[PDB]
RNA sequence: GUUAAUGUAGCUUAAAUUAUCAAAGCAAGGCACUGAAAAUGCCUAGAUGAGCCUCACAGCUCCAUAAACACCA
RNA sequence: AGUAAGGUCAGCUAAAUAAGCUAUCGGGCCCAUACCCCGAAAAUGUUGGUUAUACCCUUCCCGUACUACCA
């Protein structure tokens, strides 16, 4: 059930475009 | 001398009688950067074939969302019943341990947990170095 | 009328709460922090911290809506002020730094009221199991220190406080 | 000289105490 | 005392390490949500530089009267290429580790998107039955502490696990077979306590013959129908 | 297998070829709407446990839920 | 008792644009001190209300002031 909240949207009316960026932590995660 | 301390005490009270201001949330306040900077998308064209499938898909999403709630509500129902029936059953057999199992025990909070990541942390990884500056625009006001 | 059997048929002030108006001089968040009941925990703050604004708020709404279905009183659903950190990476074959990126942190807090000791295991089980991706759940006690971060800084007092010491 | 009502009062079923537990109307319709 | 034997069982659970795969329905909607974001958004700074290239290129085509020929050095498309090359060259870990391929049901690096519940094999009456770790209750010791003591009794373990308050999470009553059944010990009552495994793992001394980690889907195979029913009640599917 | 309780949707109405216009009302969901709830707009999903008896009252039985005698490490 | 009426730097005054003089603190001039020249710091008796404050009103406190008469 870890995919029950990630499906969403930036609920706003005047927002700049956002792009999916895969950020890696200090480790390989 | 002694009077100056009186004013110092009084200046403490005068500032105390003022309201405790709260920092405005800049997330909910769009800066003037996006304030009509010619950055408007062209008139969006919606194909008729795309519109019919989009609305029809949302109907299934509403149905599928209800399915998740049904199993989740059923799952928490069973979990609540399983713990409740065991707690009451143990009370008759061992009344002394029932009181310990129900009294507020500060052995749970804080419960800091993180969420799963996209990929597991790899073995023997050496990230580069650097430094983290914190701008964190300050808001100091006086009265 | 008093003597009539239909007396008090219009009574309503005992149905709604008193709803004390926020007076101009008496405006204060008087919170009677409850601590250590027989089976009820104290006031708790569910701190949800994530890097993405949309993801952090989306899970915050789920927690707030879940409490309503479970008859858990929600005192407030405020938002902690955001913090911005400038990410600087080191340049290879050199020592001078360079501006890598600008990452921010967004925190959403869903303050909850007391809950039964039995329900503590069940309620927290649902929360941590549904952490979408990288959301840092933090369920800590509602002390005044944790609530001070919402307010501003007062250098005027710090000027006096330093000289007081 | 108070008198006894001839039947049940209109709003006597609900409990005056523990107002927060009782769900409100939340709507005018 | 009582004929029943008080036992404290520990239901150690490993939280998932990676995000579970999206269902086919969720994939379609995820594309739709991202599509709506672009439609209702403004032009970002990078998108502004896309028109900045168009502004300069248009001058290079028709309005060849630009005052300054220095301008910038890099381009918006070139900037994306710089990050793309680093990203393609860079490599990450594998969601499905070697444990899944080899079906090593003991290591903690299996089913990173699932939940693993600790199971151990105990020999009672010359019979090996897979069961959750457990210990006998003792005087002057709460039932929760009995499960806490069970963690310390594991063979060469350094695991740190957060428990859940003091209230239990389930129960299971069984009676001994009539061959060894007596009024002194009619049976036993097993109480389960849930804990979250933070860090740590067993040593390399004994792995296959000591403990295994399985999910709820295959949990019934190692158990028996009488004992299985009570376990699945408090085990939240995830 | 056997002994004792119950089975219209989440609760509940009418109904239950007893007659009648009819399976209702409220909950519970998706989307939009300053940021949370809540309102509001648009919008999604549906059961008369099963058979028999009575055919012009409605209940028994079956099965199932579920407890028990009782298989268990 | 009643009424009248005031509190501001350490001190005394004028304005509420919190200023001026002096005192106090630091430095210069002189053999040293003072004078003198230069620089800095300093307060609205008290509580509450006055859009918000201050000159206002109110509460508290100190002290000041007049009157207390016909038989
Ligand atoms: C299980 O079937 C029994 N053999 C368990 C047992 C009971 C008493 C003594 C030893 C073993
Ligand atoms: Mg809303």
């Amino acid at each position: 059930d870890c995919n029950r909240a990630l499906l969403t949207r930036l609920h706003r009316q005047t927002y700049a475009r956002l792009y999916p960026v895969l950020l890696v932590k200090q480790d390989g995660s | 001398d002694q009077a100056a301390k009186d004013r110092l005490k009084k200046r403490i009270r005068r500032l105390e009688k003022a309201s405790q201001e709260l920092i405005p949330i800049e997330d909910f306040i769009t800066p003037v950067k996006f304030l009509n900077k010619e950055r408007q998308r062209p008139p969006v064209e919606l194909p008729f074939e795309e519109s019919e499938r989009r609305a029809l898909l949302l109907k299934r999403w509403s149905l599928y969302k209800q399915r998740e709630h049904e199993m989740e509500r059923s799952a928490i129902r069973s979990l609540l019943e399983a713990q409740e029936e065991a707690l009451q059953e143990l009370r008759l057999s061992s009344p002394e341990l029932h009181a310990e199992a129900t009294k507020r025990d500060p052995s749970l909070f804080p419960f800091e947990r993180q969420g799963p990541d996209y990929t597991p942390p790899i073995s023997d990884y050496q990230p580069p170095e650097g430094r983290y500056q914190d701008i964190t625009k300050v808001y100091t006001q006086v009265e | 009328y008093r003597s009539k059997p239909t007396h008090g048929i219009g009574r309503y002030k005992h149905l709604v709460k008193a709803q004390e108006p926020k007076k101009k001089k008496g405006k204060v968040e008087v919170r009677p922090i409850n601590l250590g009941t027989d089976y009820e925990y104290g006031v708790l703050n569910i701190h949800l911290i994530a890097y993405d604004m949309a993801l952090a708020e989306s899970y915050a709404q789920y927690v707030h809506n879940l409490c309503n279905h479970l008859a858990i009183k929600v005192e407030e659903s405020y938002a902690m002020p955001t913090k911005t950190m400038e990410v600087l990476q080191l340049q290879e074959q050199g020592s001078k730094m360079f501006l890598d990126a600008v990452l921010t942190t967004h925190e959403r807090v869903v303050q909850i009221s007391g809950l039964s000791a039995t329900f503590a295991e069940i309620f927290l089980e649902i929360i941590h199991s549904n952490l979408p991706e990288g959301v840092k759940l933090s369920v800590r006690e509602h002390t005044e220190e944790d609530f001070k971060g919402r307010f501003k800084a007062r250098p005027e007092l710090e000027e006096l406080l330093a000289k007081l010491n | 000289r108070r008198a006894a009502p001839l039947g049940p009062m209109p709003n006597e079923d609900i409990d005056v105490s523990d107002l927060e537990r009782l769900k409100k109307y939340r709507s005018f319709d | 005392s009582s004929p029943w034997r008080l036992l404290g069982a520990l239901c150690l659970q490993r939280p998932p390490l990676v995000t579970k795969p999206l269902t086919p329905l969720q994939e379609e909607m995820a594309d739709l949500l991202q599509q709506i974001e672009i439609e209702r958004s403004l032009y970002s700074d990078h998108e502004l530089r896309a028109l900045d290239e168009a502004q300069q290129l248009a001058k290079k085509k028709s309005d060849l009267y630009e005052e300054e020929d220095e301008q910038n050095i890099l381009l918006a498309q070139d900037l994306e290429d710089m990050w793309e090359q680093k990203f393609l060259h860079f490599k990450l870990g594998a969601r499905l580790t070697e444990a899944d391929k080899k079906d090593d049901r003991t290591s903690l690096h299996r089913k990173l998107d699932r939940n693993l519940i600790l199971l151990v094999r105990e020999k009672l009456g010359d019979q090996d039955i897979w069961m959750l770790p457990q210990s006998d209750w003792q005087p002057g010791e709460t039932l929760r502490q009995t499960a806490e003591r069970t963690l310390a009794t594991l063979s060469e373990n350094n695991m740190e696990a957060k428990f859940l308050g003091n209230a239990p999470c389930g129960h299971y009553k069984f009676k001994f077979p009539q061959a060894m059944r007596t009024e002194t010990s009619l049976g036993a009552k097993v109480f389960f306590f849930k804990a979250l495994l933070l860090t740590g793992d067993f040593s390399q001394a004994g792995k296959k013959g000591h403990h295994v980690w399985v999910s709820k889907e295959e949990l019934g195979d190692y158990l028996k129908p009488k004992y299985l029913a009570q376990v699945r009640r408090f085990l939240l599917d995830l």
